[PDB]
RNA sequence: AUAUUGGCGAGAGACCGAUAGCGAACAAGUACAGUGAUGGAAAGAUGAAAAGAACUUUGAAAAGAGAGUGAAAAAGUACGUGAAAUUGUUGAAAGGGAAGGGCAUUUGAUCAGACA
RNA sequence: CGUGGAGGUCAGUGACGAAGCCUAGACCGUAAGGUCGGGUCGAACGGCCUCUAGUGCAGAUCUUGGUGGUAGUAGCAAAUAUUCAAAUGAGAACUUUGAAGACUGAAGUGGGGAAAGGUUCCACGUCAACAGCAGUUGGACGUGGGUUAGUCGAUCCUAAGAGAUGGGGAAGCUCCGUUUCAAAGGCCUGAUUUUAUGCAGGCCACCAUCGAAAGGGAAUCCGGUUAAGAUUCCGGAACCUGG
RNA sequence: AAACUUUCAACAACGGAUCUCUUGGUUCUCGCAUCGAUGAAGAACGCAGCGAAAUGCGAUACGUAAUGUGAAUUGCAGAAUUCCGUGAAUCAUCGAAUCUUUGAACGCACAUUGCGCCCCUUGGUAUUCCAGGGGGCAUGCCUGUUUGAGCGUCAUUU
């Protein structure tokens, strides 16, 4: 807030043939005579600077914030949404796809993704990892370098290993049932995650 | 290198901090030489140069190579 | 600056205001702090209750 | 005549070098500085000239001590030696 | 992913803190891994470089070649191989400079230190 | 070369000072040597061994002296300990632990105890 | 000027002694990026200011 | 428990991207103006690597022409890309006191599609 | 319609060439624009649904930077003036030397200094920039050398003035006062012959200090010498001050 | 018909947009409490084998000591003993020193490298004159020590 206006410029008025922006004083240096403090002048000030008493955040209505949330849960089941969204269960048993609780007691990695496999999770890991490619932005040096799909999305009442032994695989993210979460549910404002639920998951759930 | 050979003179820079009388005690000491007088002169890189005149009895060339210097 | 059927405000902006805004950004943190107080506190004080 | 034949006579000094700051702001005939304010013991600044404070606080020079009681602080002041070991 | 709070992601302090990192730090960032046979020799995966180890490059144009490092040239990142040289066009010659990620070690230059280090890292030497 | 300081303390008092006139008449020379030369990087290797020397040499007088004050009030104050200023006008743990003969009774008398909450 | 204060011959002697051209050595340096001496003073074309 | 555009250490951003962002991404509060208080810039990018062009030839030299290096000199310390104004050369065309524009067709040049 | 960034997606494009830039070549749209070929190029980038804004230029005597026509144009005309030849050099109207013609005319275009500059002095080398033609020359450029004091100046003294101090004002930065309603200091020796300086006379009460390279003021001259220093060095001959 | 002007294109100029880059900036948030008469912040001048600057340092001068590391530094020259080691390093750490001239800045001054006094010591035939070496001498205020002032004033002499 103190750039633009580190000067003592003064317009130096009409009659010197000269438009009447302000003007750096003094001379000797090239910067002297400049245009000064204006929008349109190169070092001037922006116009309407920011400020960062701006609204960053937003409230929603509890109540409203869960009517999303729910129809967002609601939609996880609904194939063709799920399939919609890639997501790649052209292949799986059933929707929702419930798994054996024994799933959160899964410390190892390489054993938490076999088991995601033969319930089915094995194209859609193969789709995150098949699509990691450089931000096309100058995001990709603002700690945003790189890109990809969203995984499955497995869900579970006890975390007894599983948040571990799945958080190093790409795309696959893990929620409790308490918590439950729009942004995961409908990645993008999108309907139709890829859960994979556990039992004792998917009965907490009442 | 000349008022060596012509003048009997030895010429040091010297400290800037030193005087006639501290010049003159130094040459004496570090050299055993004797000392008639001490001219002396700030060169304009802020420097001190000293003209040392010895005493009829020492050969200033003959010390200057006993010194090293030539 | 007075028109159509409005009703009188009073937005008391005349002073430099600006000058004074406090924004919480720092409400997320001081929470944690606040809670990072009481865990070293309920630690120090031994059995004893807050 | 007032211009530049008056400025011929420009060849004596209102101001020299200033002990203190170094500066060339010496007012010999009032023999204070403009710049450091020299020989009050206080030094020279307003608070309408950033810049020139700017141009003069501590950070703008080799801060000889200064620099330094951020590690000794770091280390609680400690006194004494350094021991050894093997490597 | 990172899990400390003492650590940082953050690209352009990466960046930073190699090109302005101190010759000390420099020695360990230039390891070079060893060689097959070393490493069941030793027990040990790579090490940091040093001025008379014996290496083979096996990336790049002179992948296959080898000789002893003559240099390791910390200021420039980059180390150099009595026997990997450029002839130049007056038939001067001149070093070529090698990253030690890109070679492998097949005989370390043993110290009590070297020894030592390969000790400390849970290796075992022949 | 360069003369190296655990060395130099085994020496004598008038061996270091004698060391020092050698390495200075050894400067003197090679000044002379420098200016009929295209370079004479040895004298550094010289120039910073005076260094070491009078280091060393004043190692022993300060500790010498460091010695003959240790444990009585008022000793040369650059040898007292540096800390900040302020921190050296800070109470002692001894003036700010003082505690008024009222104060001690009642601290005696009624500690915070120690307790729990359940039955 | 021309029977001096010991102060100003000390400055001026400080101004001698910067007023060479850049010791090309430097150039040969690894990463040196100073071409030429950028901060060179010329008598006629530049004062002092004491 | 509160404050904090200073200081020391840290982790960050739907922030700026070299005329932007701090005035300063660089020997920047520098160079430079001013008696002084003060004022105060411009200025980043060869290539992976100098491999920074041995040698020959024309020249007083700077250089040119060959050669050479290189993935490339349509990257040569004037250096990534290299727009525009504006300029030279080449080619084509028009022009009786401006030029440029609209509808339309001759003429020259140029080009698509589609036959099956 | 278009742009910078963001969430989702197409497991989208790409070193077998991304982006950008050129292109009186092609195609779609009424249009904002979109698409392709070819050339150039070198590391990244786009389509769709949504999010977001420092989001679209011809103008503001707009800002900064770059560029024209004007134009090889105005002009380079004050201060009397130039000329022959040699030498050097790639190159000579301009440098060097010789010759000649002039000028300044001691109220100087002479010989020195003060202020101010600060190395410009001198030597060697030397022409890319600079010296509004030139350049082999230079107060330029590169590399070095050079400033010698008992007697010359400062230094000491006081001038108008300035300015600490006991003080008195003032919220305070500070203002006033300067010998000012102040307990304001130091000299000659004697006493010492434990011993080095306490006391024994007595005077003197003057109250800081800074302020002149033209005012006041202790004392040096002639000859010779250097590329460049000289009342400073060498030589000879003196003089002042203190001891 | 040239030349000239004008349009378009190719190649070459002028210029430095554009695209891609970023050890910088900006804003947020977390942790922390440390300048100075023990001379600070700031200034001036110096210091490298070969530096003008930037950075660093102070006549011990791009550094001395200590400690950790464990072999560089590097533009060139160099040491060379320094590589199974009280040991490389333009390394890191940093506890110990050096720290010119100065600055609140303190013997007095200061457009002056200007001018005193005191102590210890050294040289000159020297308590006293001269020279070298080391150590000292500002101000307000507090506690205290010592020497004193005043018919302010108490007592005790004979
Ligand atoms: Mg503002
Ligand atoms: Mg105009
Ligand atoms: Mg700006
Ligand atoms: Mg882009
Ligand atoms: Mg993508
Ligand atoms: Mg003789
Ligand atoms: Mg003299
Ligand atoms: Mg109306
Ligand atoms: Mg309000
Ligand atoms: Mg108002
Ligand atoms: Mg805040
Ligand atoms: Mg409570
Ligand atoms: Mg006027
Ligand atoms: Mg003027
Ligand atoms: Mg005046
Ligand atoms: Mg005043
Ligand atoms: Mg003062
Ligand atoms: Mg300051
Ligand atoms: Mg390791
Ligand atoms: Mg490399
Ligand atoms: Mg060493
Ligand atoms: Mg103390
Ligand atoms: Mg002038
Ligand atoms: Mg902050
Ligand atoms: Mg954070
Ligand atoms: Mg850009
Ligand atoms: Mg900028
Ligand atoms: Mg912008
Ligand atoms: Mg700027
Ligand atoms: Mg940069
Ligand atoms: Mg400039
Ligand atoms: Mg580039
Ligand atoms: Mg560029
Ligand atoms: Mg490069
Ligand atoms: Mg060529
Ligand atoms: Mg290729
Ligand atoms: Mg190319
Ligand atoms: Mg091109
Ligand atoms: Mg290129
Ligand atoms: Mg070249
Ligand atoms: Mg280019
Ligand atoms: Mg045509
Ligand atoms: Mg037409
Ligand atoms: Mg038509
Ligand atoms: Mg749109
Ligand atoms: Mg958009
Ligand atoms: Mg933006
Ligand atoms: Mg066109
Ligand atoms: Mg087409
Ligand atoms: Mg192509
Ligand atoms: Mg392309
Ligand atoms: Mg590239
Ligand atoms: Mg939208
Ligand atoms: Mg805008
Ligand atoms: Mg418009
Ligand atoms: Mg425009
Ligand atoms: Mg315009
Ligand atoms: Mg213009
Ligand atoms: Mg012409
Ligand atoms: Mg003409
Ligand atoms: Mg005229
Ligand atoms: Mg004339
Ligand atoms: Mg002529
Ligand atoms: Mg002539
Ligand atoms: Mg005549
Ligand atoms: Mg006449
Ligand atoms: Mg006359
Ligand atoms: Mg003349
Ligand atoms: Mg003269
Ligand atoms: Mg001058
Ligand atoms: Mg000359
Ligand atoms: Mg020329
Ligand atoms: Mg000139
Ligand atoms: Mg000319
Ligand atoms: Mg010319
Ligand atoms: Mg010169
Ligand atoms: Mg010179
Ligand atoms: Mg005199
Ligand atoms: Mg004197
Ligand atoms: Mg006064
Ligand atoms: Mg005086
Ligand atoms: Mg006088
Ligand atoms: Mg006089
Ligand atoms: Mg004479
Ligand atoms: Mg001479
Ligand atoms: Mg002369
Ligand atoms: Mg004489
Ligand atoms: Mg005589
Ligand atoms: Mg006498
Ligand atoms: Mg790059
Ligand atoms: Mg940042
Ligand atoms: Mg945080
Ligand atoms: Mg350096
Ligand atoms: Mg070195
Ligand atoms: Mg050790
Ligand atoms: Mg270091
Ligand atoms: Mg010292
Ligand atoms: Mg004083
Ligand atoms: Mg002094
Ligand atoms: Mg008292
Ligand atoms: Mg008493
Ligand atoms: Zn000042």
């Amino acid at each position: 807030e103190k750039a633009g206006h580190q000067t003592s410029a003064e317009s130096w008025g009409t009659g010197r043939a000269v438009a009447r922006i302000p003007r750096v004083g003094g001379g000797g240096t090239g910067r002297s005579g400049q245009g000064a403090f204006g929008n349109m002048c190169r070092g001037g000030r922006m116009f309407a600077p920011t400020k960062t008493w701006r609204k960053w955040n937003v409230k929603v209505n509890h109540n409203e914030k869960r009517y999303a949330t729910a129809s967002a849960i609601a939609a996880t089941a609904v194939a063709s949404l799920v399939l919609a969204r890639g997501h790649r269960v052209e292949k799986i048993p059933e929707i929702p796809l419930v798994v054996s609780t024994d799933l959160e007691s899964i410390q190892k990695t390489k054993e938490a993704v076999a088991a995601l496999k033969a319930v089915g999770a094995h194209s859609d890991l193969l789709k995150v990892l098949k699509s990691k490619k450089l931000r096309a932005g100058k995001g990709k040096y603002r700690n945003r370098r790189w890109t990809q799909r969203r995984g499955p999305l497995v869900v579970y009442a006890e975390d007894n290993g599983i948040v571990k032994a799945l958080r190093n695989v790409p795309g696959v993210e893990t929620a409790n049932v308490a918590s439950l979460n729009l942004l995961q549910l409908a990645p993008g404002a999108h309907l139709g995650r890829f859960v994979i639920w556990t039992e004792a998951a998917f009965t907490k759930l009442d | 290198m000349k008022k060596v050979e012509d003048g009997n003179i030895l010429v040091f820079q010297v400290s800037m901090k030193a005087n006639k009388y501290q010049i003159k005690k130094a040459v004496k000491e570090l050299y055993e030489v004797d000392v008639l007088k001490v001219n002396t002169l700030v060169r304009p890189n802020g420097t001190k140069k000293a003209y040392v005149r010895l005493t009829a009895d020492y050969d200033a060339l003959d010390i200057a190579n006993r010194i090293g210097y030539i | 600056a007075i028109s159509k059927n409005l009703p009188i405000l009073k937005n008391h902006f005349r002073k430099h205001w600006q000058e004074r805004v406090k924004v919480h950004f720092d409400q997320a943190g001081k929470k944690v702090s606040r809670r990072n107080a009481r865990a070293t506190r309920a630690a120090k004080i031994a059995p004893r209750p807050l | 005549g007032k211009g530049t034949p008056s400025f011929g006579k420009r060849h004596n000094k209102s101001h020299t070098l200033c002990n203190r700051c170094g500066r060339r702001s010496f007012h010999v005939q009032k023999k204070t500085c403009s710049s450091c304010g020299y020989p009050a013991a206080k030094t020279r600044s307003y608070n309408w000239g950033a810049k020139a404070k700017r141009r003069h606080t501590t950070g703008t020079g080799r801060m000889r001590y200064l620099k330094h009681v951020s590690r000794r602080f770091k280390n609680g002041f400690q006194t004494g030696s350094a021991s050894k070991a093997s490597a | 992913a990172k899990q400390s709070l003492d650590v940082s992601s953050d690209r352009r302090k990466a960046r930073k803190a190699y090109f302005t990192a101190p010759s000390s730090q420099r020695r360990v960032l230039l390891s070079a891994p060893l060689s097959k046979e070393l490493r069941a020799q030793y027990g040990i995966k790579a090490l940091p470089i040093r001025r008379d180890d014996e290496v083979l490059v096996v990336r790049g144009s002179k992948k296959g070649q080898e000789g002893k490092i003559s240099s390791v040239y910390r200021l420039k990142f980059a180390v150099q191989v009595d026997k990997v040289t450029k002839e130049k066009v007056n038939g001067a010659s001149v070093p070529i400079n090698l990253h030690p990620s890109k070679l492998v070690i097949t005989k370390l230059h043993l110290d009590k230190d070297r020894k030592a280090l390969i000790q400390r890292k849970g290796g075992k030497l022949e | 070369a360069g003369v190296k300081a655990y060395e130099l303390r085994t020496k004598s008092k008038e061996q270091l000072a004698s060391q020092l006139v050698d390495l200075k008449k050894e400067l003197a020379e090679l000044k002379v040597q420098k200016l009929s030369r295209p370079s004479l990087p040895k004298i550094k290797t010289v120039r910073k061994s005076i260094a070491c020397v009078l280091t060393v040499i004043n190692e022993q007088q300060r500790e010498a002296v460091r010695q003959l004050y240790k444990g009585k009030k008022y000793q040369p104050k650059d040898l007292r300990a540096k800390k900040t200023r302020a921190l050296r006008r800070a109470l002692t743990k001894f003036e700010a632990s003082q505690v008024t003969e009222k104060q001690r009774k009642k601290q005696i008398a009624f500690p915070q105890r120690k307790y729990a909450i359940k039955a | 000027a021309a029977q001096k204060s010991f102060r100003i011959k000390q400055k001026m002697a400080k101004a001698k002694k910067q007023n060479r051209p850049l010791p090309q050595w430097i150039r040969l340096r690894t990463n040196n990026t100073i071409r030429y001496n950028a901060k060179r003073r010329n008598w006629r074309r530049t004062k002092m200011n004491i």
